[PDB]
């Protein structure tokens, strides 16, 4: 993509999330990262959209393959592989793109948290399929992240942001389902929700509406893990 | 069990 | 693919289906089918259902982005003619493997009219994206495959095997969606309907089951075309 | 209008 403008590629981003064409709204949303430039708070979220939708179709098959592969010749197991490497690599290109250098030029708050809970999202689903002598460490990067992420949004958003919720929930989920932290999961889903629900009067409408959207999704989990 | 699913802009 | 066992490759298109990889899919089914032997029912299926899932896709993209293009710098037009092409580039594959050399060995009528009725619509959807001085060559490329396909299951197969259903169903759309002939297209479907409708008698409940589902499409486009 | 889904086997 280098030879394409930067507002091509953006522009052509938003044309493949309409025909869903995901893996090729990646494509140009790394290609336009690679540029050089910060992004702004639009392009960030299309960057986040596109690689949720092609990591969260890897992580849907390879969870197919391993349900087969464990009820179960060699022919599941190197098609789960096979899988497993392309979802490794889409995470470790995302990871390069936060190393290389949206982390490290994040200053404001809404930036910062925004590349720390996408660097702990990507540890995380590494750690799904992490079994070597490197599954503890993934699984401490992607705490470190998420621990950054928080320590950030604490300090500088309001407990209703929704940066700040959906980083909330999914370190509540990275505790359920990676960690082995029930315990912690449910606690931080319910404090955030509390804190969130106490901050909603000073909201509009609109606002409003983006934020209990969020909490909802809080709810839904204690419901299923209490 | 649900993370963000944050698949539509 | 050409490392692979024939038996591997279809166990992997097979595992591929369950987890929804249809690019997988049609990859494994063209190494399998590029060992040279003929393949049985459920390989054909298995073929079909990979491409027509492949090129499902790139269908639904192109009508979104050509509509954007209608509506409307470059880039939409850019982004429809890369989307374009590739779905050019899997309908010439397809054909590709039905000319070399899958019809010209199937003897059978299942399996020849099968193949011939993909190559109609295969061409068909070549036609679907098609502008410039082969347009009319294109159609008459759809037409030829089906009616060669219809001349065999009129003699050959009775009024309600499934594939001759499917065929009848799949040329009436051709003639309504491309070929401009409305009128066909319903005659076609009409005729075809009663024709099946007079020879359920003879099936199992089984049978009965797979004609009659094919039946309800044929009446749901009389009901969009009358 | 619908030519045949096709798309499971
Ligand atoms: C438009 C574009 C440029 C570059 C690349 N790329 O990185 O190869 C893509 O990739 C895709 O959009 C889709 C894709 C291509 C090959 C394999 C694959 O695995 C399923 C997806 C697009
Ligand atoms: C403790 C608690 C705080 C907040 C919420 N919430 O914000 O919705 C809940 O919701 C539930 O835990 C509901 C529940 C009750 C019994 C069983 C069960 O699992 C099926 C869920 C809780
Ligand atoms: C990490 C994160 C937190 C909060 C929000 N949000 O406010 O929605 C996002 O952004 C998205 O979730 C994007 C989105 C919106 C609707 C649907 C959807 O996929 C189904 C994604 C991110
Ligand atoms: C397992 C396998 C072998 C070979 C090929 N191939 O033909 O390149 C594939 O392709 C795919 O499954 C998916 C794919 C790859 C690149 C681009 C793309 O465009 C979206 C799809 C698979
Ligand atoms: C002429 C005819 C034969 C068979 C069938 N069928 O097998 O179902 C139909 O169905 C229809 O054409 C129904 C219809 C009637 C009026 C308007 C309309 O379009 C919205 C459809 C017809
Ligand atoms: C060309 C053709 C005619 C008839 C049939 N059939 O009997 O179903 C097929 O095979 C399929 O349609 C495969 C299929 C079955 C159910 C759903 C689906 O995609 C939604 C495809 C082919
Ligand atoms: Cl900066
Ligand atoms: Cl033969």
């Amino acid at each position: 993509m280098g030879s394409m403008e930067r507002a091509s590629l953006i522009q052509k981003a938003k044309l493949a999330e309409q025909a869903e064409r995901y893996e090729d709204m990646a494509a140009f949303m790394k290609g336009a990262v690679e540029k050089g430039e910060e992004l702004s708070c639009e392009e960030r979220n299309l960057l986040s959209v596109a690689y949720k939708n092609v990591v969260g179709g890897q992580r849907a098959a390879w969870r197919v393959l391993s349900s087969i592969e464990q009820k179960s010749g060699p022919e599941v197991r190197e098609y789960r592989e096979k899988v497993e490497t392309e979802l490794q690599g889409v995470c470790d290109t995302v990871l390069g793109l936060l190393d290389s250098h949206l982390i490290k030029e994040a200053g404001d708050a809404e930036s910062r948290v925004f590349y720390l809970k996408m660097k702990g999202d990507y540890y995380r689903y590494l750690a799904e399929v992490a079994t070597g002598d490197d599954k503890k460490r993934i699984i401490d990067s992607a705490r470190s992240a998420y621990q950054e992420a928080m320590d950030i949004s604490k300090k500088e958003m309001p407990p209703t942001n929704p940066i700040r919720l959906g980083l909330a929930l999914n370190f509540s989920v990275f505790h359920y389902e990676i960690a082995n932290s029930p315990e912690e999961a449910i606690s931080l889903a319910k404090t955030t929700f509390d804190e969130a629900m106490a901050d909603l009067h000073t909201l509009s409408e609109d606002s409003y509406k983006d934020s209990t959207l969020i909490m909802q999704l809080l709810r839904d989990n204690l419901t299923l893990w209490t | 069990a649900g993370s963000i699913p944050g698949r539509r802009s």
